[PDB]
């Protein structure tokens, strides 16, 4: 199977900017290439196809080129619909084969992460459970990292996280991390933490609260 | 067939 | 115009056989080949194979070779991919797929298919509020929405009322059943002063459970 | 009649060139007339024939004309794990050429064409190929409908059904006033013989250089068969097109497929969706009824009528002989939703061997008495079987059995005079139809101009 | 009588009136006596029997060697038509009658080229030729003693689409594509020239062995051509017949076809086919056409016989009626004897007798009155039908000149269709009278100089 190396795996950049896709492969494949588009939550859309040829209806300031093992996606001054999924693919042998990916974002000014921990409910409390979410809103760039820590020690079982697209008129992130013990265990301890590490500060931001207490 | 065959 | 309507979302047990379709609209289904693309997160995209519904010759990425098997009746003017011994790998979306010129190519695709393996029968969502601790400017609340199954579900503030200022998080899978929360975020004036009230659906169990969040 | 046979120009191609093989009018966008010469047999890039199509401009001495240049080099494409490859060495580029609004139409019929697949093959095999071109905008294109990626084994084991391998796509060619592309394709599905059709904007539209497969959704092509009665008739070796249903709005097809029914002959009338509509079937065997067909209505009751050329028929002669003259069939358009009934005429040919209708040309209103006129040749007739053609003139009654006028060859022997005609065009814009005479033999081709009746 | 009543003014004209007619250039003529009567009334009025000119129209023989009973032996010195020659003498307006026999001369010479189809189809029909020469030869050594036979090949034009150009081993090896192999495609080959040597014949045949290509029409036609217009290679000869014997199992190709091959030069009827046997315009030059290939067959007096097999029997039923002379044979497992079908064509050449006349004057006009069987006459033709070899016809001709022509020295021949001998019929038109060539020009009996003087009465000179 031919390998499709795409790079980069993203980039941060603004509208009317002329930004570049690169794919290689791992041998010749003489311009039988396709370059795919996937806006988010929608399906794909042909951009070029055998190299260089836009398929009906792209806009022209979209163009193929490269020759041998190695070719690109070029777009000339980005428009609002331009930020999505971009994908290569090879059908120059079987089976066909895909590249990574790359995803266009809207670059920014940085921003602080919006930190927010919340005990367990009274409800899920009696259910014999305890969930502490510890909401991280608003913030740029996209990477970031949580850590949760009980009695001030850290914990990595029973996390589960989850990330919002870039919000669409604010332009930034958000997470969701939700450390999930059981009544019992839950009780054994007092204080409990999450820690989140941003490149917008050196020192990371931290929330906390102990049971028992208020 | 509709070629040269017997 | 040329358009590839892929059958609805599909939702299946391990070890069973599901039969997705993709039926061609504005031309002839015999026309070109029809490929088959297999998507998920992580793992990308994945060729499965393709037919030629003229003659029902088919080609197959080793890979899948005796898990897809890939048909076409040129009658319904449709084409079909059917998965056996299902797992939960085999949890991603399929999109059927056509050229537009050139042979090989890979332009046309349809919207999408869904599928999903779980053995987790209806369940539903069991929703809690957040409150904050025992005072800054502006304050956040926050809901979840912990074990339910199938998706999806509506999540809505105040019936819809509170739209700007809100973060509903994507559902993530724990083990076998959904979760997913949502944060907001107001002034610290409008709490707990003006009520929240966390307003979830969940179709498929036919509940919408509603929870009004109180400080502590 | 009044065709000028003393002061004729000549416009002359490569020694060898086989030029004149296929002519026709061309004009621009602003609606000057050139001739569209065909060269089939003219030196490529790697002095081997591989064909060449000329474009003359009207010029009352003729002389020399420039090239309407093609891509020749052969191309391959590795794609899909297969191997394509197109060999255009003898491919005889300009073996037939038609023109349509400012667009050329020039087809290789023996344009080779293979696919490789590890150690299987398609096989090499003349699919056939059409090159479009615009000339004042440098456009170009392609059109092969007949090549395909199936693989040797495939065509075995299905019994060689719908095998379009040996089409030689563009043996002849014509375009319907909508402008869609028709090609007979002779060799078609095992040697019966197939037509394709497609609309020249979506040719134009669809291709891309390099490529080699691709799609033209809105093409159509004829099918195949399992009845002995069309085996090696070649169906496609002549085609026309005209008004043969009454309903304006749907042009009819006219096939000629000259060894039809055991080399009996015939040729059919179709709608655009291939349905048979009528049949005329040969009055000889071998006489090769069907090897050229003309469509234009001669008595002037705006119903086209049929033109059939069988050139080798052999004419009964005294104490039961037979001679081989050639001979045309005139088949007249009934009033409303009829069959077209017995020939209304047939011209016989004099000259032994001269081939007479071979070619036929509709040559519009010569003399401007009303009726449509025709040419007719004979290649190897004349007393001298240097080549003749005659011109017959229309009336009410259809046609005159009897030559209005006789252009003798002016081109010494075996330069096969008449192989190719056109008229119906106004290429001195003097209100006069004229009429271009290709003789391929002599590499050469002679325009005669209407003049103002005399007599 | 007309002869009188026509008041005629000189010899030439008087003879011209009616064939019994007759002119008087007695010097002794009384007063007003018409020189232009009956002969027997010029005698009857004292004319001097010298003095008549009465030309009557005759016809004896000049050549007329016996039929030969038999045609073997000598150095072709067989006479199957008598007579050989005869003078006919004709006056205006008359007409004589003349007779010619024929006969089918027993034990005649014959020639026998096979052409064979030796394509791919033909694997299933190869059993028809195993041990040919000697089956061939037994059969017809009841009709002839001098026999030869000859053989040669096809296939057809060693080009695509008719042949297979890949992959490269398909060119040496046209079956290459399958588990078999077969010889690479030819045109037409001469093998065997004309021997009487029939080992020779069966041991070339063993030593044969079929070709493949791709559609079913195969271009025997090609080689039809070709075993007729290369005499000196194939070895017709002069006096014999000459049967071709043309086996297939397939449909042909024919004229025009050889365009879907980029082929459009007409056949040439020429000899192509050199010291390697093979014929070299195989692929620069298209199939024959019926009305040539009937002209050939003509010329160098060949009778063609299609061999083929029963699917294509029609087919070929349909072509031979296109080719005058030829005759089908069916090439089956079970009939009278598949292959004694050649002595059975034989018959069925040799059973007819029909005249032709070359070089007939625009002046005269023929009828004919046949003989055959049994005595049978039947007026107003010319040929037989139903006759054995050994049998002998007769016809009652009777020529019809009209006027009198300007060359009364000419000429035409009597011949059967596929005979060698033929009779010379020599006519000599006689419009004029022995006196003409003794006549006073100038005469002083004729207006004192200005007249010609001839047959007794007065003609006005030349210039008047
Ligand atoms: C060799 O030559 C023979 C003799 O020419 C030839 O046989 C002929 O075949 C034709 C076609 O099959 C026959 O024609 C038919 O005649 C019958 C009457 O007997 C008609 O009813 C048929 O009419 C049909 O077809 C017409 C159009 O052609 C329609 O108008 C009509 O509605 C019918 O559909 C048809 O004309 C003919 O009878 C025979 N002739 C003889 C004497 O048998 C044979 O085909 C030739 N073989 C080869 C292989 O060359
Ligand atoms: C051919 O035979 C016909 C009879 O069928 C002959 O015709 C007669 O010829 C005799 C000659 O004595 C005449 O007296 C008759 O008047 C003729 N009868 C008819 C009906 O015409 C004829 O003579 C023969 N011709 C040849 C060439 O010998
Ligand atoms: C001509 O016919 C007569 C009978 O009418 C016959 O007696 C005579 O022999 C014939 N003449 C010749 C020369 O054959
Ligand atoms: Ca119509
Ligand atoms: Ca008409
Ligand atoms: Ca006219
Ligand atoms: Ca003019
Ligand atoms: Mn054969
Ligand atoms: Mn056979
Ligand atoms: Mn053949």
């Amino acid at each position: 199977d031919i390998l499709m190396t795409q790079s980069p795996s993203s980039m941060s950049v603004s509208l009317g900017d002329t930004v570049s896709i690169t794919c290689h492969a791992s041998q010749g494949i003489s311009s039988n290439i396709g370059w795919l588009q996937q806006k988010p939550g929608k399906s794909f859309m042909g951009l070029i196809y055998y190299g260089t040829n836009l398929v009906d209806g792209v806009p022209s300031r979209f163009s193929g080129s490269g020759s041998g093992a190695d070719y690109s996606l070029t777009i000339s001054s980005l428009d609002s619909e331009d930020f999505a999924d971009y994908y290569c693919v090879q059908y120059a042998q079987l089976p066909y084969t895909f590249g990574g990916g790359t995803k266009l974002e809207i670059k920014r000014a940085d921003a602080a992460p919006t930190v927010s921990i919340f005990p367990p409910s009274s409800e899920q409390l009696t259910s014999g459970g305890a969930s502490v979410v510890c909401f991280l809103n608003n913030f740029y760039p996209k990477d970031i990292n949580v850590k949760w820590k009980i009695d001030g020690s850290e914990r990595q079982n029973g996390v589960l996280n989850s990330w919002t697209d870039q919000d669409s008129k604010d332009s930034t992130y958000s997470m969701s991390s939700t450390l999930t013990l059981t009544k019992d265990e839950y009780e054994r301890h007092n204080s409990y933490t999450c820690e989140a590490t941003h490149k917008t500060s050196t020192s990371p931001i931290v929330k906390s609260f102990n049971r028992n207490e208020c | 067939g509709r070629g040269d065959s017997p | 115009e040329v358009q590839l309507q892929q059958s609805g979302a599909e939702l299946v047990k391990p070890g069973a056989s599901v039969k997705l379709s993709c039926t061609a609209s504005g031309f002839n289904i015999k026309d070109t080949y029809v490929h088959w693309v297999k998507q998920r997160p992580e793992q990308g995209l994945e060729w499965i194979g393709r037919i030629d519904p003229a003659n029902g010759y088919t080609k197959y990425d080793p890979k899948f070779q005796g898990k897809a098997t890939i048909t076409a009746d040129t009658s319904s003017n449709t084409a079909y991919l059917q998965l056996s011994s299902l797992t939960s790998e085999d949890t991603a979306v399929y999109y059927c797929v056509r050229p537009l010129y050139d042979y090989y190519a890979m332009d046309y695709w349809g919207q999408g298919t869904s599928v999903t393996v779980s053995s987790a029968k209806t369940t539903a969502p069991s929703v809690y509020p957040l409150a904050p601790v025992c005072t800054g400017s502006s304050v956040t609340l926050g809901c979840l929405v912990k074990g339910y199954f199938p998706e999806p579900v509506t999540l809505t503030w105040n019936s819809g009322s509170l739209s700007s200022g809100v973060h509903t998080f994507p559902a993530v899978l724990q083990s076998d059943l959904y979760t997913l929360s949502s944060s907001v975020t107001v002034t610290s004036s409008t709490w707990p002063s003006q009520s929240i009230t966390c307003n979830v659906a969940h179709p498929a169990s036919s509940t919408k459970v509603d929870k009004k969040i109180e400080p502590r | 009649l009044n065709l000028d046979p003393v002061q004729l120009t000549f416009y002359a191609g490569p020694n060898g060139s086989q030029f004149g093989f296929s002519l026709d009018f061309h004009k621009d966008s602003h609606g000057r007339v050139a001739i569209v010469v065909g060269a089939p047999r003219t030196l490529g890039p790697s002095q081997e024939e591989t064909g060449g199509v000329f474009l003359c401009p009207w010029r009352a001495e003729g002389g020399q004309c420039p090239s309407l240049l093609f891509d020749l080099r052969d191309e391959t494409r590795n794609v899909g794990s297969q191997t394509l490859q197109t060999f255009k060495a003898r491919q005889g580029l300009g073996a037939s050429v038609v023109s349509w609004s400012d667009v050329i139409v020039a087809c290789a019929p023996w344009q080779h064409w293979n696919v490789l697949e590890k150690t299987e093959e398609a096989e090499k095999t003349p699919v056939g190929s059409c090159f479009l071109a615009q000339p004042e905008s440098g456009r170009r294109a392609e059109y092969s409908p007949c090549r395909g990626n199936t693989l040797s084994r495939i065509y075995v084991e299905n019994d060689f059904s719908w095998d379009k391998r040996y089409c030689e796509a563009g043996f002849s060619s014509v375009v319907t006033q909508a402008g869609e592309l028709v090609l007979g394709a002779p060799g078609g599905y095992y040697f019966l013989g197939l037509l394709a059709q497609a609309p020249v904007a979506d040719i134009f539209s669809s291709y891309r250089p390099g490529i080699l497969l691709w799609h033209v959704s809105s093409q159509s092509l004829s099918f195949d068969s399992s009845n002995p009665e069309y085996f090696d008739g070649y169906w496609g070796y002549s085609v026309a097109v005209g008004e043969f249903d009454g309903d304006l709005n749907t042009t009819e097809y006219v096939v000629g497929a000259p060894t039809w029914s055991w080399t009996l002959g015939a040729v059919e009338i179709l709608d655009s969706y291939y349905q048979r509509l009528h049949r005329l079937r040969g009055e000889q065997m071998a006489s090769y009824f069907g090897h050229s067909v003309a469509v234009t209505d001669v008595n002037g009751d705006g119903r086209h009528d049929l033109l059939v050329g069988a050139p080798l028929y052999m004419e009964s002669r005294a104490d039961r002989k037979l001679a081989e003259v050639g001979r045309v069939y005139l088949f007249l358009q009934p009033r409303g939703p009829h069959a077209l009934g017995a020939p209304s005429l047939l011209l016989t040919g004099t000259q032994l061997y001269g081939r007479f209708g071979s070619a036929i040309a509709p040559l519009g209103d010569l003399d401007r008495d009303g009726y449509n006129d025709i040419a007719v040749a004979a290649p190897y007739g004349g007393p001298s079987g240097r080549g003749q053609v005659l011109v017959f003139l229309g009336q009410s009654e259809g046609l005159r059995s009897r030559p209005s006028q006789v252009l003798d060859s002016p081109f010494p022997t075996g330069s096969a005079f008449g192989f190719s005609l056109r008229g119906a065009v106004d290429i001195d814009d003097n209100g006069y139809p004229d009429l271009i005479v290709g003789a391929y033999g002599a590499n050469q081709v002679a325009v005669y101009r209407a003049q103002p009746v005399v007599k | 009588n007309i002869c009188t009543t026509r008041g005629v003014s000189s010899c030439q004209q008087c003879l011209a009136v009616s064939p019994m007619c007759a002119w008087c250039s007695d010097e002794a003529l009384p007063l007003g006596s018409p020189r232009c009567d009956l002969k027997e009334n010029l005698l009857k009025d004292n004319c001097a029997p010298e003095s008549i000119e009465f030309p009557v129209s005759e016809a004896r023989v000049l050549e007329d060697r016996p039929l030969s009973d038999k045609g073997s032996g000598d150095s072709s010195q067989v006479t199957q038509v008598s007579p050989q020659r005869i003078a006919l003498r004709l006056r205006p307006d008359d007409s004589k009658n003349f007779s010619i026999q024929v006969r089918q001369v027993e034990d005649y010479p014959v020639d026998i080229y096979y052409l064979m189809d030796l394509s791919y189809s033909m694997k299933d029909d190869l059993w028809s030729i195993q041990n040919l020469g000697t089956k061939l030869a037994t059969q017809m050594r009841k009709l002839t003693s001098n026999l030869r036979i000859g053989f040669g090949a096809f296939v057809d034009k060693p080009v695509s689409p008719y042949m297979y150009i890949s992959p490269p081993e398909a060119l040496e090896n046209p079956c290459y594509d399958m588990k078999t192999t077969c010889l690479p495609m030819f045109g037409y080959k001469h093998v065997l020239t004309l021997t009487d040597q029939v080992t020779r014949f069966n041991e070339e045949v063993k030593k044969q062995s079929v070709s493949r290509n791709r559609d079913a029409p195969e271009g025997g036609f090609d080689a039809i051509m070709q075993a007729t217009v290369c005499d000196e290679k194939i070895g017709w000869r002069n006096d014999a017949s000459h049967l071709l014997v043309f086996t297939t199992d397939a449909k042909t190709h024919i004229a025009l076809d050889g365009r879907l091959a980029g082929i459009v030069q007409p056949n040439d009827g020429q000899c192509h086919v050199g010291s390697d046997n093979h014929y070299s315009a195989s692929t620069t030059m298209d199939y024959p056409s019926l009305g040539l290939m009937t002209e050939k067959l003509s010329q160098k007096n060949i009778n063609l016989i299609f061999a083929v097999t029963e699917n294509v029997v029609n087919l070929y039923q349909n072509y031979s009626e296109l080719i005058p002379g030829t005759t089908v044979g069916v090439l089956s497992m079970d009939s009278s004897n598949v292959l004694q079908l050649i002595v059975d064509a034989y018959g069925k050449i040799r059973s007819k007798v029909e005249l032709e006349v070359r070089d007939l004057p625009e002046e005269l006009s023929l009828s004919f009155n046949a003989t055959c069987l049994n005595n049978e006459v039947i007026p107003g033709l010319k040929s037989c039908m139903g006759l054995k070899i050994g049998d002998t016809v007769s016809f009652s001709i009777e020529a019809k000149v009209r006027g009198c022509p300007q060359e009364k020295e000419k000429s035409f021949t009597i011949k059967p269709v596929g005979f060698k001998d033929s009779l010379i019929v020599q006519v000599t038109f006689d419009c004029d009278c022995a006196c003409q060539a003794q006549a006073e020009p100038n005469s002083h009996r004729c207006n004192n100089g200005n007249g010609t003087f001839e047959c007794g009465v007065c003609r006005c000179g030349p210039g008047w």
